[PDB]
């Protein structure tokens, strides 16, 4: 998609999880990425 | 039903192990008895 | 397409619409001939 | 005397089952019963 | 709603982090 | 999959830098130089030359995690002294030692061959 | 405020071994020495496999796997070839890898031993430990193996078939003057081979105003890399890594 | 989050022998994350600049919390002679103002408890300030185990010839002492104590005898390990296992129950095909009168896996009606 | 008397008033079972052994050595009738592997008998042949160090499932909490524990209807196409992918079109890049067209996968340090395993503790040691007693260094070789 | 069921075992059900005929 | 299945000691002098010939696919 | 005569000779085989 990349605001860009969100696994947790697989 | 297992093929051991097992029924028999326990009479004859 | 018969090893060209049989073994197992695409891997 | 304790007893209070298993009774005594063991 | 992963130690971490691999974020 | 491939516990990437240097604000005349791509190799030698000179009141080393590859190498030195030098002269003092080390093992060998 | 000068005493030197002795040095430069002898000496080995036809048992990484891990005699091309990264060739080229095949095939009725022999090498200086054989695979009448690889530079760091000691042995203090191990009975505890203590003491006694010096290596090799030059080499790769940082500290501080 | 892996260690560290040198030191304050960029003055500055544990740790406790435990092995008969505010084995701890002053810590002083300084601390400093407590004790005392190691082998299973001696005497005695009982049983000399039976006053007697074996040889393997121990540095600080888990390990395994009562007579009045019928004995109704180390004769080993089934299925039983109570009250 | 179907019996010896009826001269003739023909069955009929059941066997008077038991003393029983053979064959198949099973608390000889049937190993020797799902073999098994007697003849020294670890009993840098360990990075490189993981996907061209007949051929982009999906270029023109390419997650495996034709081709499990190892095919019983594809997975340790030892726990491995990184003895003799202290108190295994004792003397010694159960003939001081002859401490333990900064640990560590197991559950199994 | 009296398998030799792709170590024991290895596990019940 | 190279602790080649190894037990030495005649002095390298089950001669039984 | 010393490993080979004639499948093979015949 060449042409619809751009943002103004008030749209909702659906990232990905990165360092710093907030998860649940009943208490919350910062994710921290990590390199490996568990 | 419970009879006519898959044979265990993770090991050696697994195999060995699921050719030589027994199963103590909880049918209505399972209901008068303690089967879960560990009986003098299992001495050489079940493996504790 | 060359299948090998899981008995008397010998290839023969089984092409499709033609049951799977071992010419002179009459064997009805048959192994795919490993591919002569490249793979490659990092001894390690 | 042999009394339920423990999960069994603390089900059969979360239930107000009215026959406990083991429905005991304790008894004080009060006048010179109570030191004197032959009028306990 | 993750693919149920291991859970191993790390105490590395603040005891208010968890670690997610690269495929699971 | 989420296997890092080996060759970045010591290959940096681009725009990493290797080294930088943060004031530390805590107490006066200290620094912290974060290495990237380094380990306890590099981080123990550069801790025990520090703590030989003498205006240095503090040189410690850490590894944050141990799946990242990098220190932390926090310096603190005398108010006459900075800690970029102090770490300058670590580094050079290490080479020098290291130097004189393979010119003795040199010997050492040329010796032990009955050269 | 200053470097140390510390002193090398050679007790052994056979074509895999060096027992050496360093004093007067720091406990953490001779530990990063050590670490170095592991780790970060560069040596040659087979990287890259193409298996043409495997009729063998194991399957194809199997084998890839054990020529990984088969030494290759990298004495004086390791400070020739370049790192593939380096290296401005496509994907390989004569100067940062040299090139193996195998082609072996079991005609006979007896089993054949594919070892490190079959590995033919283009380049006559590396090749296998050959100069018994490394057992690749076992075939069998009818069997065959025919492959392609290429071996690189790198170093038991990145992966530990570049490692070339085979187990470096590293001791201070044999008889126990700074009290870094406390034994609980000092007895029952075999002495070192370095001791200078006779039979009936057990243990040095405690020495205040000590700290490590004499440390006693035992740096064995797989053959690949000829113990003194893997001693060599780890110190002119410390003293590189080291002069590396510098220049990137002088170019950050300005 | 203190796992035994930080509690055993913090009962080592704050020990009062805990010196550390000035690298390791400046080690350990790299970990530190809530530090000030000062470094303690030594307890010991000459000879040798020498910190202690105590100082260490004494920089990780937040704030200016008080507080006033008391370890695990202090002797009660202190408070109350002199040496009270002196301690001649470091028991008592006092963390005043924000500092350890003297005595060792453990999980009684670093659990969640009543008193318990981190509980201290989360009522007065706060509450992310007792995270940040709870993972600087546990970096530094990585940190600081990585200089000091922690170990569990052979020879800490074993004890002296001593105890060896003094464990089979308390073993030999408690077979006669049964032994004498039964023979009283068999004479009718035993009168039933008031209540249940002559065969149940027989079975407390017995049982009464053989509970007060095994402890006594548990308490006197106990007494016996020695301080270079590990697991004793395990039990004080009750960070792993429990002190009868040690004994078995080192003096005796005990009577084996099977629903309350010692092993049935299974067979035909006789618990296995190799004893005699009507034996009372201790060995024959499941008494395990060897270690772990010393290893179960056949029939101790069966006794073992019968009275060891009943926690194996008593688990999943409690499991599974524990499960129901919570789901019923939530 | 009964003669029934499903009596439950073992073989005992014989003990004629108070001596075996099994003389010497049985051994003798059964030490040369071969070329002689004399068997068990001449053991059985010669009346020197019966077999008793479990009915039978209230009416007799076991003894459990003839060494001890019928041997004058001050009398216990002098009316014997039997004899066990021996002690431990009270012990199944997966509790015969345990060794030193006298010094494992039961729930431990539980558990392990539990997990001796999750270890990978070799399973069977022509795995080569047999497209199973679900097959895992190790690449380098190895018998055990310290092994049973009753091992001999459940076939373990030649299915054996699992490698003989260095192990470490050693806090070292946390990773190992409750039950993790902490993994030599090298030696996963030089093939520890390494693996192998076989998977079968069967189809058939089944025509069952009239129409809407099933077909094997390459769907892509050749004819009448369907719901084609991603990606459906290494098959081969028969509609197979052919032995030896490199299968990727969401990738077809066998291109069937259900017949204008849909497509119902077969992608692998969700994901694991594997190598398709062999291609099968033949005909069912209805003669129809029949295909088993066989693809091959390797699977070198990883931070979640759980290893076990023979005495009943086991452990995810937290962090994989290399050989640098890893605490080495005076000798360069780097564990391969790290495991916690705080693990071994709470659960009675001095098996383990043993285990590890008694395999330092068999690497050493160069034999291999009897964990045997109820031995006598092997004490915890007998192991050490030859353990501090070949130079080491007694006690098994042994001066280790850091590593990281090269510095003795104050406390020497127990260190020594213990036969650990790759339990099959890994990680490569969840993330796919 | 697998190496009894009836399998073609019964008295073969360890070489003829191989020649057959079969192992000399399988146990047998086991039945060929639809390609599936089944193992008839042995339920145990109570016993008939006595009081 | 076959000899690894490569004791997996140190890092010593003993892949090539394999047949040396059963050489040296069928001319009657102990396994402990077997060893030590191959130079294998540390006892993590003497369980990866001690303890090595060959396989890859039983799956040499099986006749190749061609 | 008697074995008093040499009892382990005639224990052993007891065992050994039971496991070569037997196995350890022996009770589905001999269940099965009675059945069938
Ligand atoms: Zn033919
Ligand atoms: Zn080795």
């Amino acid at each position: 998609k060449p042409s619809d990349l751009h943002l103004q605001t008030g749209y909702k860009v659906e990232r990905h999880m990165c360092d710093g969100d907030i998860v649940i696994f009943m208490m919350g947790h910062r994710v921290r990425i990590l390199p490996w697989s568990t | 039903a419970g009879v006519s297992q898959v044979l265990n093929r993770l090991t050696f051991a697994s195999t060995l192990s699921h050719l030589r097992r027994l199963n103590s029924p909880i049918g209505r028999d399972g209901k008068l008895a303690k089967p879960r326990q560990l009986h003098n009479t299992l001495w050489g004859m079940v493996c504790p | 397409m060359i299948y090998i018969c899981g008995e008397c090893h010998t290839e023969n060209e089984i092409k499709s619409r033609d049951p799977i049989r071992c010419r002179e073994c009459g064997y009805r197992i048959m192994y795919k001939k490993r591919t002569k695409r490249l793979v490659v891997f990092d001894a390690r | 005397k042999n009394v339920t304790l423990g999960v069994p007893r603390l089900k059969e209070l979360i239930n107000i089952s009215k026959k406990p298993k083991t429905p005991s009774l304790t008894v004080f005594l009060l006048g010179q019963s109570a030191r004197d063991a032959e009028r306990a | 709603f993750s693919a149920r992963t291991v859970i191993t130690p790390d105490p590395n971490l603040s005891i208010d982090q968890v670690g997610v691999p690269r495929s699971i974020a | 999959m989420n296997a890092p491939p080996a060759f970045e516990s010591f290959l940096l990437f681009e725009g990493e830098k290797k080294i930088t240097i943060n004031k530390d604000t805590k107490v006066p005349n200290a620094c912290l130089f974060t290495i990237n791509k380094e380990d306890h190799t590099l981080g123990n030698i550069i801790k025990s030359q520090l703590l030989k000179d003498p205006q240095v009141l503090f040189a410690g080393y850490k590894v944050p995690h141990p799946l990242e590859h990098k220190i932390i190498i926090r310096v603190q030195t005398t108010p006459d002294y900075s800690p970029q030098e102090a770490f300058t002269n670590a580094i050079t003092d290490l080479i020098s030692e290291l130097s004189l080390l393979e010119e003795r093992f040199r010997v050492a060998i040329k010796d032990k061959q009955e050269g | 405020p200053y470097a140390n000068q510390p002193t090398v005493r050679i007790t052994e030197l056979t074509d895999e071994n060096v027992k050496f002795i360093i004093e007067n040095t720091d406990l953490a430069v001779a530990n990063s020495i050590r670490r170095v002898f592991i780790a970060e000496v560069p040596i040659i080995a087979i990287d890259w496999v193409q298996i043409d036809a495997n009729s063998s048992v194991l399957h194809d990484e199997f084998i890839a796997h054990r020529l990984g891990l088969i030494p290759l005699t990298s004495d004086d091309i390791v400070d020739k070839l370049q790192y593939s990264r380096d290296c401005t060739c496509e994907e390989f080229c004569p100067e940062c890898s040299v090139e193996f095949t195998l082609d072996v095939r079991c005609n006979e009725d007896q089993t054949r031993h594919v070892t490190s022999r079959d590995l033919i090498s283009n380049s006559p200086r590396v090749i296998p430990v050959t100069s018994d054989d490394i057992l690749i695979v076992k075939l069998r009448k009818g069997q065959e193996l025919r492959l392609r690889a290429y071996a690189k530079k790198g170093f038991g760091k990145e992966h530990a078939k570049w490692n070339p000691t085979a187990g470096v042995a590293f001791e201070y203090d044999p008889d126990n003057a700074l009290r870094h191990t406390v034994y609980p009975k000092p007895e029952e505890w075999p002495k070192s081979e370095y001791s200078e203590l006779d039979e009936d003491e057990s243990q040095a006694p405690y020495d205040p105003n000590g700290k490590p010096e004499r440390f006693y290596y035992n740096v064995e090799s797989c053959g690949s890399l000829r113990p003194e030059t893997i001693v060599l080499s780890a110190l002119s790769g410390l003293k590189k890594k080291l002069s590396d940082l510098q220049t990137q500290l002088s170019h950050e501080i300005q | 989050g203190i796992v035994q892996d930080t509690l055993t260690a913090v009962r080592k560290f704050t020990k009062r022998d805990v010196f550390l040198e000035r690298g390791e030191v400046m080690n350990l304050l790299m970990f530190l994350s809530t530090w000030d960029g000062k470094v303690p003055q030594p307890a010991i500055l000459k000879p040798r600049p020498l910190w202690t544990g105590k100082q260490i740790f004494s920089l990780i406790i937040p704030g200016h919390i008080n507080c006033i435990r008391t370890h695990s092995t202090h002797p009660d008969d202190e408070d109350s002679g002199p040496y009270k505010h002196i301690s001649p084995g470091d028991t008592k701890v006092v963390v005043e103002n924000g500092e350890l002053i003297m005595g060792i810590l453990c999980k009684k002083s670093l659990g969640t408890s009543a008193g318990s300084l981190v509980h201290i601390s989360y009522l007065e400093m706060g509450h992310d300030i007792t995270r940040l407590f709870y993972s600087n004790i546990q970096t530094v005392i990585n940190n600081w185990l990585l200089i000091e190691g922690h170990t569990i082998g052979i020879g800490d299973s074993i004890a002296d010839s001593k105890t060896y001696q003094d464990i089979q005497n308390t073993i030999k005695k408690a077979k006669q002492d049964v032994i004498e009982v039964i023979e009283k049983a068999h004479n009718n000399e035993l009168e039933p104590t008031p209540g249940n039976t002559l065969r149940q006053t027989f079975e407390n007697q017995v049982n009464r005898i053989l509970n007060d074996a095994r402890d006594k040889t548990g308490s006197s393997a106990q007494k016996s390990l020695s301080e270079y121990n590990n697991f004793k540095s395990m039990v004080v600080s009750g960070a792993k296992g429990s002190k009868i888990n040690i004994s078995q390990v080192i003096a005796v395994v005990g009577q084996q129950n099977v629903e309350g009562k010692r092993i049935p007579f299974g067979f035909k009045h006789r618990t296995l095909p190799h004893f005699i019928k009507d034996d009372y004995g201790p060995e024959s109704r499941g008494f395990v009168e060897n270690s772990y180390l010393a290893g179960l004769t056949p029939t101790e080993f069966f006794f073992h896996a019968m009275g060891g089934r009943e926690g194996l299925i008593d688990t999943a039983v409690k499991t599974a009606e524990t499960g129901y109570i919570q789901r019923r009250l939530i | 008397i009964y003669t029934d179907a499903g009596r439950i019996c073992r073989p005992l010896l014989i003990v004629e008033k108070q001596k075996l009826l099994l003389k010497k001269r049985h051994i003798d003739q059964l030490k040369e079972r071969e070329y002689n023909n004399y068997s068990w069955q001449d053991l059985v009929a010669s009346g020197v052994v019966e077999y008793i059941d479990t009915l039978e066997e209230e009416t007799v008077m076991l003894a459990m050595t003839p060494d001890d038991l019928q041997e004058k003393e001050v009398a216990y029983c002098s009316t014997y009738t039997h004899c066990e053979i021996h002690p431990s064959m009270i012990l199944g198949v997966c509790a015969s592997i345990i060794p030193f099973p006298d010094h494992n608390q039961s729930p431990r000889n539980t558990y392990q008998s539990a997990m001796g049937k999750q270890a990978m190993g070799v399973y069977i020797t022509n795995f080569h042949v047999r497209m199973d799902t679900l097959a895992h073999v190790l690449y380098y098994p190895q018998k055990p160090l310290v092994t049973t007697r009753s091992m001999e003849y459940l076939r373990f020294r030649e299915l054996p499932a699992g490698i003989n670890s260095i192990v470490a009993i050693a806090s070292y840098t946390g990773y190992n909490q409750e039950d993790s360990v902490i993994m030599n990075r090298s030696a996963v490189d030089r093939g520890f524990f390494r693996s192998v993981f076989y998977r079968s996907y069967k189809e058939q061209e089944s025509k069952k209807g009239f129409d809407q007949e099933e077909v094997f051929e390459k769907p892509t982009r050749e004819t009448c196409q369907g719901m084609r999906h991603a990606i459906y270029d290494k098959l081969d023109d028969d509609g197979l992918i052919a032995p030896g390419v490199r299968v990727s997650g969401d990738d077809v495996i066998i291109g069937k079109t259900v017949t204008t034709k849909r497509d119902c081709s077969t992608f692998l499990r969700t994901s694991e890049t594997g190598i398709v190892d062999q291609v099968m095919v033949t005909l069912n019983q209805e003669g129809y067209k029949f295909c088993k594809i066989r693809v091959r997975s390797v699977r070198i340790p990883q931070i979640g996968d759980k290893f076990a030892s023979r005495h009943g726990q086991k452990g995810t491995c937290g962090i994989q340090y290399r050989q640098e990184d890893m605490p080495f003895t005076c000798e360069g003799i780097t564990p391969d395993i790290i495991i916690n202290p705080h693990a071994i108190p709470s659960r009675m295994t001095i098996g383990h503790l043993i285990e590890c004792l008694q395999g330092k003397v068999s690497a050493n010694k160069g034999e291999i040691g009897d964990a045997t159960p109820f031995n006598d003939a092997v004490n915890v001081q007998k192991i050490s007693n030859l353990l501090s002859d070949y130079g080491y401490h007694l006690r098994g333990n042994e001066v280790l260094y850091n590593g990281f900064t090269g510095r003795k640990i104050t406390s020497q560590i127990f260190i020594g070789p213990t036969y650990y197991q790759r339990l099959k559950h890994m990680v490569d199994d969840k993330i796919h | 069921m697998l190496r009894s009296t009836y399998c073609l398998l019964n008295g073969l030799t360890d070489r003829d075992l191989c020649e057959l792709n079969e192992c000399p170590l399988d146990p047998g024991g086991y039945f060929i059900i639809n390609g599936s290895e089944k193992v008839l596990i042995a339920q145990e019940k109570m016993a008939t005929n006595t009081v | 299945m076959i000899i690894p190279v490569r004791c997996f602790t140190c890092g010593k080649i003993v892949g090539n000691k394999w047949e040396a190894y059963l050489g040296l037990l069928q001319a009657e030495y102990t396994e402990g002098d077997a060893l030590d005649a191959l130079g294998l002095k540390r006892y993590c390298c003497r369980r990866m010939l001690l303890a090595h089950v060959d396989l890859i001669e039983k799956l040499l039984n099986y006749a190749p696919l061609e | 005569e008697i074995t008093p010393d040499l009892w382990q490993e005639a224990c052993w080979i007891v065992i050994s000779s039971y496991f070569d004639e037997k196995g350890l499948v022996r009770q589905q093979l001999d269940s099965f085989d009675e059945f069938i015949q």
